[PDB]
RNA sequence: GCAGUCAAGCGUUCAUAGCGACAUUGCUUUUUGAUUCUUCGAUCGGCUCUUCCUAUCAUACCGAAGCAGAAUUCGGUAA
RNA sequence: UUCAUCUAGACAGCCGGACGGUGGCCAUGGAAGUCGGAAUCCGCUAAGGAGUGUGUAACAACUCACCGGCCGAAUGAACUA
């Protein structure tokens, strides 16, 4: 009904620094820095005092209000990622064929290399995204951890991993081989 | 087990088939269930040898008297079937 | 220099005391002060100094000044 | 083969790692996709979809009654 | 008494319904 | 009878005097073997019937 | 004619694909009788045939 | 009328109570105040119904009224003006959470000694450290999970492996119907403020190794019409 | 590869026939035709308790 | 230790006759049994159940005429744990079990005798 | 199709008139896949060659199925 | 538009309770709230179905129905256009 003004609050801890011209957002903290463009959104920003940033929408509808809330959520994710970080643990399973997971540096591009998935000679290559670090978890069988500050890049890379090793033309009730996300969380 | 299960092996360059059957109770036989009538029809029809396992022991949750009772109950099927008994350890 | 530098984006706001310039009508270039707010589009203005009658008016007929 | 082999297999190994989450998410997205099929599926398929939905509404009404 | 306003109007609603 | 519900544990097609079903099974096996030799493939076929033999038959 | 042909193709796939519970072997016959109730079996298949 | 969440309706027998139940509790406490001599407040934040039933069966003559804090506050009186008897909001303010308000005609010291000598076993109830420490063995896990000789217990049911793997965050595999792990998972240490999933792990393994002893705060006598505060556990 | 699109041009024969269809249906409905509860004092009206007083 | 092997109509053989000789003449009914298990010794004895006690006091069917005093003796038999204040309430608790069994207490349905109890036409000796 | 049952709603300013969506009963011939299968009065079909539609037979990619694999069934995009 | 809930705290979330006779009766190889048939009662309660679904060979465990704690002000359903 054209709400005259709607507001959302964004809390900033002490170590974090937030810089916002028109709708570009830069967030700097211990773990690094992050940037995001929100010029598609048509909202208004303002600051109260070094710990509280308000986002406002004037004379808008349901979709505009939803955009306000999701903007708040995105900035909160940026702050959490620059402060603590995001860590996704994935486990790869097999019944007969041991899946061999390695890393290769090809033209300085950091590809993840999967071999012998369900007994195939094809070599599945997944490009690692910038701001993502892979390590093979020690003392835990067949687990790989993706760490970073961009939840988007981390989760999308994990999704690429679990999608590239999909099973084709076989009953999944029987064939359980694959790579699956075991855990999501912080560092 | 509620069904018949089959296995194969090769002995003396010949394929044999072993059949595990779920169970029989002593059951005066004008009332019995479709799980035991599988066992009965299998023992009656096929041209096999037949191995009765006794398990001479307090285990099994079943007494030796009941075991020999079942054997004596179903021995009419055994009239042409090449029977052996195995004790699996007064 | 590690404090937040969020912009402001100043705006001329519709508020009681906000003075406005009437760009079309019988007044046609006179000043008046918003005294009350009827809705998003209508307000009540009053200029006795320049001589405009107290009235309800749409905001398209006026233009807000930075003065209040 | 030979009996309920997949039931045995599920008892022994178990269904997948990503089975329950995906089922929950399918049940959640079904609410969106039902309306998606309503505003789409031009023609006979949309007509049949509407028929089915009406019958399902009547069934649940009678059940609650 | 921000809640009490609503509480009073609910009660007057009830009075009207009774009458 | 059959299904997930299946309120049917025992039959009514039941012979008593347990030797009787043995007498039955042997009779049935003998009858079966008899029918086998009574009514008694490898990757060749027989040619088509000529269309002239169906001339009396017509709408 | 097409609607008739579809139904009879489908029903023929049921009738020919399913076994004749008589006419197979006494062992399989008795097994499938105690499993599926031969009477119900034959009655359903006769319903489809008619 | 659209773009809402649909309420998942289900068809059960029981139905909500409403204001009639609360008015009934109100009248009950107010008519029991006139009847009995002493009235007590008991903080029972996390209980078992068999424990509460034991406490109730301990005396059929005395009354115990549970219910909503704000309803009992109104029955007693939260303001010094709004009150049933004198110096009663002084008692009513003590109620903190789940309060079981007891009425009796029995001596003060019997109650005082009973509700400090009464102690039972209970789960560790998260946001409360547990006096135990558990490394699960690094082989096959059993229904008690490292509490008795495994030759007594059986392996837990395969249906719990999704739960253990996802909700409890345990690293879990299964070789045939048995659940299995590679290394001994430590769950808790003594003097460690417990969390929800640790509590659920101990509950699943069946560990009631926490001391439930009911706390009593205050006490009010009708003839004297005075309050008296005694934190006794 | 996008497919065809129906046309919105009205081709006069159709609008004549529709006029005749409706002129016939109106007569048919008029022929079949040959074979209150006041809603009250609605809520959200703040001064509703005053209309109950002009009665006597 | 303790186990429950109800199962009626280590050393798992001698426990069979130890259980049967807890139900020598009575019961011929599916009663509940508690087995106190020492080293390999099965001290087995019946734990009282309301349904089995009722069916002693009386496809199969039930019509009892339990006479209103055998139910009181049953209520005395298992007012032990009972989670209930008075025998006058445990009797209702047992009359419900009788209603579920399908018996006929004295000559009426036991819910009508619960009505007579809580109305003040039937007395209970406390 | 005919004749019915029920009832979500509609309901001369009708409570006990009427209308009535979705469901559902009977008739069609049978219960044990033996049915020998069995036709009953219409006032076109065949060459060369081009294009178009999709309401997809095959090929391509997917979804669901007691889909072990193999093969197959149902369906979505696709001319 | 109508009907309902709400500072004696509504809706959503988390947490806890979710009991006792009782593993209610028939049935069965086994079925304990949840393959099925028919009862569907009382007790203690703040509330807790002889049980809403997942599950187990059976128990277990989880869940909702219902109650309570934290949260602190509006909310839900059916209709019409």
């Amino acid at each position: 009904m054209k709400y005259i003004q709607t507001e959302q609050q964004i809390e900033v801890p002490e170590g974090v620094t937030v810089s916002i011209k028109s709708r570009i957002v830069k967030v700097v903290g211990p773990r690094g820095t992050l940037t995001k463009n929100l010029k598609h959104i048509d909202v208004t920003f303002t600051k109260v005092n070094n710990q509280l940033i308000k986002v406002a929408v004037h004379n808008g509808g349901r979709k505009h209000v939803a955009a306000l809330r999701t903007v708040k959520s995105l900035v909160d994710n940026m702050i959490t990622g620059v402060t603590k970080g995001y860590k996704y643990k994935m486990r790869y399973v097999y019944a007969h064929f041991p899946i061999n997971v390695n890393i290769v540096e090809k033209d300085g591009a950091k590809f993840i290399e999967v071999r012998n998935f369900l007994g195939d000679k094809k070599i599945r290559n997944v490009p690692v995204r910038d701001g993502v670090t892979i390590e093979f978890s020690t003392n835990v069988k067949d687990e790989i951890v993706l760490s970073g500050n961009s939840v988007e890049d981390v989760s999308q890379n994990a999704a690429d991993l679990q999608q590239i090793c999909r099973v084709r033309n076989k009953d999944i009730r029987k064939f359980l081989d694959g790579i699956y996300v075991s855990h999501k969380g912080f560092i | 087990t509620k069904s018949l299960y089959v296995g194969h092996f090769d002995y003396k360059y010949l394929r044999f088939q072993a059949i595990d059957t779920p169970g029989i109770l002593d059951r005066p036989t004008e009332e019995m269930n479709n799980i035991e009538m599988q066992s009965i029809y299998a023992i009656a029809h096929l041209r096999s040898c037949v191995l009765y396992f006794m398990d001479l022991s307090e285990q099994c949750g079943f007494t030796i008297e009941a075991q020999v009772k079942l054997f004596h109950s179903i021995k009419p099927l055994f009239a042409n079937k090449s029977v052996m008994v195995v004790i699996n350890t007064d | 220099s590690t404090d937040s530098i969020v912009k402001a984006s100043n705006w001329r706001l519709v508020e009681v005391g906000r003075v406005v310039l009437i760009k079309k009508g019988q007044s046609a270039g006179k000043l008046a002060a918003i005294v009350e707010i009827i809705d998003q589009k209508k307000v009540l203005i009053d200029g006795p100094k320049a001589g405009v009658p107290r009235q309800a008016i749409n905001l398209g007929q006026v233009v807000l000044t930075p003065l209040t | 083969p030979q009996n309920d082999y997949i039931e045995r297999h599920i008892k022994q190994h178990g269904k997948r790692l990503d089975h329950e989450e995906r089922k929950r998410k399918r049940e959640a997205r079904e609410s969106h996709k039902i309306s998606e099929r309503a505003q789409k599926l031009t023609g006979w398929k949309g007509k049949q979809f509407a028929k089915k939905r009406y019958a399902e509404k009547v069934s649940m009404r009678k059940k609650i009654k | 008494t921000s809640w009490e306003l609503k509480k009073q109007k609910r009660l007057e609603d009830k009075q009207f319904k009774e009458r | 009878a059959f299904g997930p519900k299946a309120q049917r544990k025992r039959p009514r097609l039941a012979a008593s005097n347990l030797e009787d079903l043995v007498k039955a099974t042997n009779e049935d096996i003998t009858k079966y073997e008899e029918k086998q030799v009574l009514d008694a493939e490898n990757g060749w076929t027989s040619a088509a019937k000529e269309a002239i033999f169906s001339k009396g038959q017509s709408k | 004619k097409y609607t008739g042909e579809g139904f009879v193709e489908k029903f023929e796939d049921i009738l020919k694909g399913f076994p004749n519970i008589n006419d197979v072997h006494p062992f399989h016959r008795d097994l499938m009788d105690t499993l599926y109730e031969k009477n119900h079996y034959k009655i359903s298949l006769a319903a489809i045939s008619r | 009328p659209r773009s809402k969440r649909s309420k998942l309706v289900t068809l059960a027998q029981t139905d909500k109570k409403g204001r009639e139940n609360k008015e009934r509790i109100f009248d009950e406490v107010r008519e029991a105040l006139d009847t009995y001599r002493y009235v007590w407040v008991l903080h029972l934040d996390d209980v078992r119904t068999p424990v509460l039933q034991e406490i109730r069966t301990s005396w059929a003559g005395s009354k115990l009224i549970m219910g909503k804090r704000k309803v009992l506050q109104k029955a007693l009186g939260e303001k010094r003006e709004e009150e049933y008897k004198e110096n009663l909001y002084q008692l009513s303010k003590l109620c903190s959470g789940v309060t079981g308000l007891l009425f009796t005609d029995e001596d003060v010291n019997t109650v005082k000694e009973y509700f400090k000598s009464y102690v039972r076993s209970d789960y560790s109830r998260p946001n409360t450290k547990a006096p135990l420490t558990f490394t699960i063995p690094e082989g096959i896990v059993y229904s008690r999970g490292g509490q008795i000789p495994a030759e007594e217990d059986v392996p837990m049911i395969h249906s719990l492996e999704p739960t253990m793997r996802n909700k409890f965050e345990i690293p879990t595999k299964i070789k045939a119907g048995k659940i299995t792990i590679d290394s001994p998972y430590l769950v808790c240490t003594e003097g460690e403020k417990l969390d929800v999933r640790q509590a659920l792990i101990l509950k699943q393994f069946g560990i009631a190794a926490s001391e439930f002893k009911v706390k009593v705060s205050a006490y009010y006598d009708n003839d004297s019409s005075t309050v008296e505060s005694t934190n006794i556990n | 590869r996008v497919r065809k699109r129906q046309s919105r041009r009205t081709s006069t024969k159709l609008k004549e026939g529709i006029k005749k269809k409706a002129s016939a249906h109106r007569k048919k409905e008029k022929k079949m035709a040959k074979k209150k509860k006041d809603p009250g004092i609605p809520s959200n009206f703040p001064y509703k308790a005053k209309i109950l007083e002009e009665i006597e | 230790k303790y186990l429950y092997l109800r199962a009626v109509g280590l050393s798992p053989k001698k426990v069979g006759e130890d259980i049967a000789k807890a139900t020598k003449e009575f019961k011929g009914i599916k009663v509940t049994v508690q087995l106190k298990i020492q080293n390999r010794q099965a001290a087995a004895s019946v734990v009282p159940s309301a349904s089995s006690l009722v069916i002693t006091a009386l496809n199969v069917k039930h019509s009892g005429n339990i006479q209103l005093d055998e139910i009181i003796e049953i209520a005395r038999q298992m007012r032990d744990k009972s989670f209930g204040r008075t025998l006058a309430s445990v009797t209702k608790e047992i009359l419900g079990t009788a209603q579920s069994v399908g018996c006929r207490v004295d000559f009426k349905n036991p819910h009508d005798i619960i009505e007579g109890i809580n109305a003040g036409e039937i007395e209970i000796p406390e």
